[PDB]
């Protein structure tokens, strides 16, 4: 198996691969979340250098993780699918064992844990 | 059980331990494994306890009637024949393993019978679960031309081997000496090398300790 | 077919006082109707004022004691030489036993010592790790003979105050070490009389705040 | 058991070891497996001790009652009585018996009766668990019309080998000589036969 | 064993006997068959002593880990399902358990779950588990109303175990009572059958089959 | 389906100074289910007492059988049967069913009216007599009874003391057996008076 | 077969017996009377092996009726129960034993007392204030241990019996199609039609 | 799960004042066939230990190789291999005992009963038993198979408890062992006349005796025994 | 477990499932719901080995719900039934197979048709107008062969179902404590509370 | 099978019958049970045909690879490889093998390996179902340091008897002579050996 430690510390104490991953996020289309008194609204930018798009079938920017929680993102689109899939699976697994849907904090904590794991595992970026 | 039989100068001696078991439990600490078939023919019995007693009593009964019928003292070979044919008939289901010995007009005799009806002859024999401990002693110390007191010593030593080394055997040594020209002498508890030590405490209860619900006089008269 | 288990007989007994605890066991080791050893100890000092016995199949018994002794050693290594309390030992032994739930250690386990308040403690385990603290427990071949006697003489079961109409129970009180050893000795001599796998010798390990002391007494060898 | 019977010039000799067994424990090391059913008709017993004793006892009774009415029975007759018992009770018996007797008309005769209760008249017969190991030896060494001393040596050497290999066999080698002269009992101890 | 737990107006009553047996040998008369998982959760034990003891104390550790990770006490539903999913993994291996997970939470209220070693998991108001379950049911069903007082409910639970302890040879020793409220569980004592039977017989007038 | 442990029950007998005691529990069950708490296992024929443990139908049958046989004995002999003689009758009767036995553990107790000697005896299901100076035990808690008796017993106890010893032997043995208990009866037997006492014991 | 119960009160014996006859996956009948009148003041209920039950019941019935005609007299409930026990005690060592469990409820006219006897197929007889055969006992005994009093009326006994049937109808796996209830007292045997 | 094929019978042993004696016959049985007669079942380890083995011979030969390898492995990087760090009897036993119990726990046992006899470095007698089940025990006398039933009772008459050991000489001990071997030849149907005997003494060391024979046997009385009851000739 | 029935009519699928949970000689519960909603218009009832049933049902439920969230779409009843069949067909050759029999009642919104699938533990799938698992079929199939018509209303289907439950309550040996009835149609899944 | 190997003055000779059996049907009457695992190391095979062939093939492979690296293997080494296979796979094998070879240092050597996988070095060895019948004969007739002609006669007479009594044995008597001179194959037909 490919083992290389790709995320490592530099002399100044930075993990450049993590910091460069943030640059990919900075390149991604803008996403905004605002919560009201009785709601949360997720807004997303879609770049207009792409005309002739089919918006019926093109992957939407906001994804349902369960019927009560949603996830939007900024950065690499392909990467986000892997996080969304894992989140959706954990959502169903939580309902199965706890007999209660995930809290938004728990679902977030899981997704963040996955992301962290990819910062100190060998062979992954 | 451990049981033995040993021939000597002018007769034969048999001996046995006195333990009775039900699985790992000692049911009887001083049971009698030496059986009188006739005044001068005695049996040592291992195996199923009720079987050895019943088959010994039945043949003993028939031997008495035979003795009365023939106006003769019973012979060991008659008891041997009657026991073996009875046991053979029952194909081993009557679990009696017997050492048959005694004196009669023909001389002194020592035999053993197996539950399925086989018999054998010897100067020294042992049966039961402790027979290997006993036979080890017999094979070590037996000789031709034993005296009465030497044979008793050898027999009881062979039983002791079983008492100490076989978990099936324990407690006391019973002996019966059958000498030609003399009365058979049954030596009940000839050795008692397993006396219980003094208990540390008396467990006598204060009177009134046991809670009682009812009392009544029982009528045993007519 | 190969049978991985055997039965090495013997019996063990644990009683707890106010500031002490005893763990006794006979020294006889058997297979079937043979004696392997008249003196093979199966009660052990495991360190930290914990005595332990695992009675039944000796190979499993020795393996368990060996593993627990080793567990005490590593508890010190991993937790700054901290003393392993009797309650923590009990819980640890449960995991040792239950770890082989589907291929069990064929033993009745008893440990004795002092709890964290200095009071006498006895813990007993089934073969797969179910445990319970008690004042009193007999284990092994003759457990069924000894335990009811202990209920009566240690916990005063079925004993009422005389003249109270079976309304006031005999009050519970701690026994002195002299009284406890009397009961142990009487328990084992009684067991020796009626159980074939129990005898030869009795070794008692007594546990106080001062350490572990031993006492040995002869038992009947038949 | 290792047992055998061998015919020769002057009659027939029977031979046997003295070991009786229960599993690997020797219940009797001085057993007598050579048994009289008539003055000069004897048998070698193998299989169950109880079965062979019970059969031999019944046969001896039958031949005693035969003799009382019709005089001395033939060896063939004795074998037929053994057969009748072994054949009709085949389901309940474990008995391998060799019958051997001396007539003055017929001289020495040997009949072997295996488990099923069949009868086989032979010049010599071997039987018992130990016999398996001496089929080769006995076939190679047996001759008809041997002398008494030759036949004794043949049986002694044969049973010696059977005893050597068969754990179920051992003790002393007993022999019974059946001739016109009478009945002779021979015994041979380990110290002699083991070093043959 | 005999164990029960029932729901009513004033919460949950949980009652158990204290006998352990090995065949016909009475091994113990003082076994603790209720395990206190947390101040709001109880577990009852029936079947294999080690199986129940080992895995229910293990369950307690899992419940503690939940409240450390989630900063909130575990639900009775989720606690019972940890145990049922565990034993389902061992299904066929030979575990022997009849358990009841009883407790109160805000979202659920008083709740009882039956969990056994072949993987059955059931929510319910009344259950009796063990070799004496039928004897306990007989008394409990024929006296149960939802509107029982805390005092009456405690007695009925105690009386139902006594009924089974008396009739079932493999039940006995003593009765351990528990009451579960919105504020948690409350222990209501160990009651030896030795004294409790005669006290109930005299005061209640029942047990006329027995020589007085 | 072990005939001797379907119904449950125990019997114990002891000798004292010029007296004998015989005691039994009251339980009759069907495996786990307790059915009756009035099932006495001790019977008497004249002054000879017989206790019987084991399969309850055989307990009943044998009582009826020995009542039958002792009644005919008395009519022909013109005297009450003695314990030693009755012991022999029990042994004969049981061995008669050698290969189809009654599944019982009988115990004889009584005082020989001629000699004044206390006598106790025990039997296996097929008739083997087990005579004892001290005590005989029987039933599903026989191991327990052996342990209780072997420790508690001392020779030459007075009737009132012997009562305490035999009662404590039975009670504590019964409480370690699932199939025994549910009440108890003790018989104290002197040369010409017999006292029967019911014991208070735990009912689980 | 399956459920047979019995309760002895102050002045009567009440027998309740299930009405179902099930074979395989079919309830063949829901009005079966699992009882026989042995004499005017003696009733026997029965449960067990198919065929065996009725065959044994009617055999006993014939014998008691024969006795009644011969002596112009009614056997006591105790006497009848002892006869029945002995027949079963014989049976258990036969080539093919009767696999039948019975309850005998009778009113002894000489004693003016109700009597209830429980006898299993082995020939195990006990006199009881209340009795049951089979799995029924596992629910009813504990229930009756609690609610039964020795001085109850026939009406109180019937209510006590309703409590047993209700419990069995709640917790028993099988549908036993209710019970036929019969009362045995000084005036003989009568059937309660509305239960 | 196994079944033993070629087997060795009893191994007998006892302690005396200065050391231990151990013996075993030279037979390799194949069921009832007494197949092999030159089989050595006592195996010395160093000059202070003898391991006596009964049961399956293929497994015995495996154990031989293990002990042989243990000697080799102990000598590695060990300047005191023939002095303070030589193999003790107690080390050899614990190793075998570990193996025996591990093999039974994997349901594939070495089908043997083993007695390890030797003298420790401090002069103490060592004698301990281990078998296919991993069961271990120690006693003044130890024996396997038929030896347990017939030899032990005889050897226990000489040394019945610990205090009897100082009172027992090597002459008395060997005499008892040699007698026990004779008794086994009378009574065990899978015994041979030829046997080996080893003495491990704290003063004279290891004495290994090969090609011993059972002698001074009583057979003469056999001539007087006829029939099985009533037969006279 | 034990009784699960299904009837497909003109516009709906009706599932009836017994309420009893029996272990040994005790009915532990009389209100058990032996069903899971897999999707808004798909319901699965189940019967079989204890533990296995609910474990399998909830496992399937999780998977279909996962699919629904991933694709923002509801699988057709046919698609769901095929997924379930394959899971059981895998299971039957596993070390320990799921011993669970299921009925799947669904309303296909694309076809505007009710659909009923019967699948046993082996993975034997059939589409049926009416279905049953276990011994229930031995009574209901012949009954439905006679009274069923393909154009019946939901109300007619419920009456037809009452006829089945009545027959089972008359001839079945065990007390299954009635049924919970659920209807699957164009508007989804709803429970009939008074049956 | 009846098989044997016998050491003598000039080396060692192996012998075997030629009968392969499936019940009482003779599947092969001309079998070759004497198998080469090396130039002058051979074996006699008894037990399962499949097992003994598979073992012999593996051993021959091992010794070929041994020879490539370390030169000619000793007969002891060959026996050890056989043992290793037979011992470690005892649960799944029915193979009774006699190993026989000629060194110039060690001359003739015979090792027998029974069912369990134990090794036994002997002057001569017999094995197979037919061996039972010639234990007596072979023990009585074997001498050490026999000549080639004497050893051939000893094996011929021995296997003749084994064949005569054992139904599982028969056909021809094959022999393989291992000496310094080389390897010689001998065959003896029924018409010769039956009338010995
Ligand atoms: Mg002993
Ligand atoms: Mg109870
Ligand atoms: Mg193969
Ligand atoms: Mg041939």
């Amino acid at each position: 198996g490919y083992d290389r430690a790709l995320s490592i510390f530099s002399p100044d104490g930075h993990i450049f691969q993590v910091e460069y991953a943030l640059e990919a996020v900075k390149r991604g289309t803008c996403a905004v979340g605002v919560k009201g008194k009785n709601c949360v609204v997720l807004g997303c930018e879609r770049r207009s250098t792409l005309k002739l798009q089919d918006t019926r079938i093109t992957p939407s920017k906001v994804s349902k993780i369960d019927s009560h929680v949603v996830l939007s993102f900024s950065g690499l689109n392909a990467d986000s699918r892997i996080l969304i899939e894992k989140a959706r699976v954990e959502a169903q697994s939580h309902r199965l064992t706890l007999e209660d849907p995930v809290t938004v904090e728990y679902l977030t904590r899981y997704v963040a844990g996955v992301q962290q794991r990819y910062t100190q595992s060998g062979g992954v970026r | 059980t451990t049981i033995v039989g040993v021939k000597f100068n002018n007769g034969v001696v048999i001996a046995a331990d006195t333990r009775s078991t039900q699985g790992p439990i000692v049911a009887d600490k001083n049971c009698a494994k030496l059986h009188r078939i006739s005044p001068k023919i005695w049996c040592a019995g291992a195996g199923t306890a009720a079987d050895t007693e019943a088959v010994t009593q039945l043949i003993g009964s028939n031997i008495e009637l035979h003795s009365l019928y023939t106006s003769r003292e019973p012979r060991v070979v008659s008891a041997l024949q009657m026991l073996k044919q009875h046991l053979f008939k029952y194909q081993g289901h009557i679990g009696a393993y017997l050492i048959v010995a005694g004196v009669d007009p023909t001389g002194s005799h020592l035999f053993s019978i197996h539950a399925e009806g086989s018999t054998d002859v010897g100067y020294y024999l042992s049966l039961g679960s402790g027979s290997l401990a006993a036979m080890a002693v017999l094979e070590s110390h037996w000789k031709q031309d034993l005296t009465k007191e030497e044979a008793i010593k050898l027999a009881s030593d062979a039983i002791q081997a079983g008492i100490w080394n076989d978990l099936g055997s324990g407690s006391n040594v019973d002996v019966c000496v059958m000498e030609i020209g003399k009365d058979a002498e049954y030596l009940r508890n000839y050795l008692t090398p397993n006396v219980r030590e003094e208990k540390q405490k008396s467990y006598k209860f204060p009177r009134g300790t046991t809670a009682v619900l009812k009392e009544s006089i029982v009528n045993i008269c007519d | 077919q190969f049978n991985p288990y055997g039965d090495n007989g013997g019996t063990i007994l644990g009683i707890a006082g106010e500031d002490f605890a005893v763990l006794a066991g006979d020294t006889r080791n058997i297979t079937d109707y043979s004696i392997n050893s008249r003196y093979e100890p199966k009660v052990f000092d495991c360190g930290d004022n914990i005595v332990m016995s695992a009675n039944g199949f000796a190979a499993d018994g020795d393996a368990l004691v060996k593993r627990f002794k080793n567990s005490v050693k590593w508890y010190h290594f991993d937790h700054n030489d901290k003393k392993l309390s009797i309650n923590s030992a009990a819980r640890n032994i449960q995991h040792l036993l239950y770890g082989k739930r589907f291929f069990p250690y064929y033993v009745h386990t008893i440990i004795a010592g002092l709890d964290e308040d200095g009071k006498g403690a006895v813990y007993s385990f089934d073969p797969v790790g179910s445990y319970e603290r008690e004042q009193c427990r007999a284990g092994g071949a003759a457990a069924s003979l000894i335990m009811p006697f202990l209920d009566n003489q240690v916990n005063f079961k079925n004993q009422y105050e005389p003249g109270t109409n079976g309304k006031v129970k005999k009050p519970l009180k701690y026994l002195s070490v002299e009284e406890v050893i009397k009961l142990v000795r009487d328990s084992f001599t009684s067991a020796t009389e009626r159980h074939i796998q129990v005898g030869d010798g009795l070794e008692i390990l007594i546990v106080t705040k001062d350490g572990v002391r031993k006492e040995f007494y002869e038992l009947k060898r038949d | 058991t290792s047992i055998m019977a061998v015919t020769f010039k002057d009659g027939v000799i029977l031979g046997a070891d003295s070991r009786t067994t229960t599993g690997a424990y020797i219940a009797n090391r001085v057993t007598d497996k050579l048994t009289r059913v008539h003055d000069k008709i004897w048998c070698c017993r193998s299989g169950s001790a109880a079965d062979t004793q019970a059969i031999a006892d019944i046969v001896q009774y039958h031949l005693e009652l035969y003799t009382s009415q019709y005089g001395t029975p033939s060896t063939e007759t004795a074998a037929s009585v053994f057969k009748e018992l072994c054949y009709e009770n085949k389901d309940n018996l474990t008995a391998g018996i060799i019958v051997a007797g001396y007539d003055d008309k017929n001289k020495g005769e040997v009949y072997t009766i295996p488990l099923g209760g069949s009868v086989h008249k032979l010049p010599y017969a071997i039987a018992g668990s130990g016999s398996t190991f001496i089929y080769g030896y006995c076939d190679k060494n047996f001759r008809e019309n041997m002398s008494k001393e030759e036949t004794v040596d043949f049986i002694k050497h044969s049973l010696s080998q059977a005893i050597k290999w068969d754990g179920s066999s051992g003790g002393v080698i007993r022999m019974v000589v059946l001739t016109a002269a009478g009945v002779e009992r021979l015994i041979f101890y380990p110290d002699e036969y083991e070093q043959l | 064993t005999t164990t029960l737990a029932f729901r009513f107006q004033g919460g949950i009553i949980v009652a158990v006997d204290s006998r352990a047996t090995a065949g016909n040998w009475v091994a113990s008369q003082t076994v603790k068959k209720v395990i206190e998982i947390n101040p709001f959760l109880l577990g009852t034990m029936a079947g294999g002593a080690a199986d129940c003891q080992f895995w229910e104390t293990w369950l307690g550790s899992q419940c503690r880990l939940h409240e450390l990770r989630e900063k909130e006490r575990i639900s009775v539903a989720a606690a019972s399902k940890i145990l049922s999913n565990l034993v389902y993994q061992y299904k066929g291996a030979g575990l022997s358990m009849g358990t009841m997970i009883c407790g109160y939470t805000r979202k659920e209220g008083p709740t009882i779950y039956y969990v056994d070693s072949d993987g059955t998991r059931l929510k319910g108001d009344i259950f009796c588990v063990g070799s004496g379950q039928t004897f306990a049911y007989g008394v409990l069903d024929s006296n149960y109303k939802w509107d029982l007082s805390v005092e009456d409910a405690l007695y009925l639970g105690k009386r139902s175990i006594l009924a089974a302890a008396h009739r079932d040879a493999y039940s006995g020793g003593s009765v351990n009572l528990y009451h579960v409220t919105e504020d948690g569980w409350i222990y209501h004592g160990n009651h030896d059958v030795g004294e409790l039977f005669w006290k109930v017989k005299e005061e209640e007038g029942s047990f006329n089959n027995v020589i007085g | 389906s072990d005939p001797s442990s379907i119904n449950g029950g125990i019997v114990v007998a002891m000798t004292g100074k010029d007296c004998v005691a015989i005691a039994c529990d009251l339980r009759l069950g069907s495996q786990s289910l307790g059915v009756s708490n009035k099932f006495e296992k001790i019977f008497h024929y004249g002054h000879v007492f017989l206790g019987i443990t084991g399969l309850a139908t055989d307990v009943t049958t044998l009582n009826e059988m020995f009542r039958y046989k002792t009644n005919l004995y008395k009519l022909k002999e013109e005297r009450a049967i003695e314990p030693e003689t009755f012991t022999q009758l029990v042994s004969s009767s049981l061995y008669e069913r050698r290969f189809g036995p009654y599944f019982v553990g009988p115990v004889v107790a009584g005082i020989n009216s001629k000699s004044g000697k206390p006598f106790i005896a025990g039997f296996d299901l097929i008739g083997c007599i087990d005579e004892a100076k001290d005590f005989i035990v029987s039933g599903t808690a026989s191991d327990q009874l052996f342990g209780m008796c072997e420790s508690l017993y001392e020779p030459n106890l007075e009737p009132e003391d012997l009562f305490e010893t035999i009662s404590q032997a039975l009670l504590n043995a019964a409480d370690r057996d699932a199939l025994s208990g549910w009440g108890a009866v003790v018989y104290i037997i002197k040369k010409d008076e017999v006292v029967k006492r019911y014991l208070k014991m735990r009912q689980d | 077969m399956d459920i047979i119960l019995g309760i002895r009160v102050q002045d009567s014996v009440i027998l309740a017996s299930s009405k179902a006859v099930t074979r395989g996956i079919s309830v063949l009948k829901d009005s079966d009377d699992k009882t026989r009148q042995l004499s005017p003041h003696t009733l026997m209920s029965f449960a067990g092996e198919a065929g065996d039950t009725v065959q044994f019941a009617e055999y006993i019935q014939a014998n008691i009726q024969l006795y009644s005609i011969r002596e112009d007299y009614e056997l006591s409930p105790q006497a009848v129960s002892s006869f029945v026990r002995q027949e079963l005690a014989k049976s258990i060592r036969s080539r093919r034993p009767y696999q039948v469990n019975v309850l005998i409820g009778g009113y002894d006219k000489k004693k003016n007392k109700p009597e209830l006897y429980q006898i299993d197929y082995l020939g195990t007889k006990v006199e009881l204030p209340y009795g049951a055969h089979g799995y029924s006992g596992f629910y009813t005994f504990s229930l009756l241990d609690h609610h039964y009093r020795p001085d109850m009326t026939t009406e109180e006994g019937l209510d006590l019996l309703k409590l047993c049937v209700q419990e069995l109808e709640k917790r028993m796996p099988m549908d036993f199609k209710g019970v036929i209830v019969k009362i045995v007292d000084k005036d003989g045997i009568r059937q309660v039609d509305d239960f | 799960t196994q079944q033993p094929i070629v087997t060795g019978t009893s191994v007998i042993s006892m302690k005396y004042d200065n050391g231990v004696i151990i013996a075993a016959d030279n037979l390799g049985s194949y069921g009832s066939l007494l197949r092999f007669n030159g089989v050595e079942r006592l195996i010395p380890v160093g000059d202070n230990t003898v391991v006596g083995i009964s049961g399956d011979i293929s497994d015995m030969q495996h154990i031989e190789r293990l002990l042989k390898d243990l000697v080799t492995e102990n000598a590695y990087d060990n300047p005191l291999a023939d002095a303070e760090e030589a193999l003790e009897p107690s080390y050899i036993f614990e190793y075998l005992a570990t193996v025996m119990y591990q093999r039974r726990s994997k349901m594939n046992p070495l089908w043997n009963a083993i007695i390890v006899a030797g003298v420790q470095s401090n002069g103490d007698q060592f004698l301990r038993y281990v078998n296919l089940l991993g069961v271990t025990y120690s006693s003044p006398t130890l024996a396997t198979g038929f030896g347990a039933h017939m030899a032990n009772p005889l050897l226990r008459k000489v040394v019945d408890r610990e205090s009897d050991i100082p009172k027992t000489t090597v002459q008395v001990a060997e005499e008892a062992i040699v007698n026990a071997m004779r008794v086994l030849y009378y009574r065990d149907a899978r015994s041979s006349r030829n046997f080996s005997l080893a003495i491990i003494d704290k003063n004279t060391g290891l004495t290994f005796k090969k090609n011993l024979q059972v002698e001074n046997m009583k057979w003469d009385f056999a001539k007087d025994i006829k029939g099985y009851g009533t037969q006279k000739i």
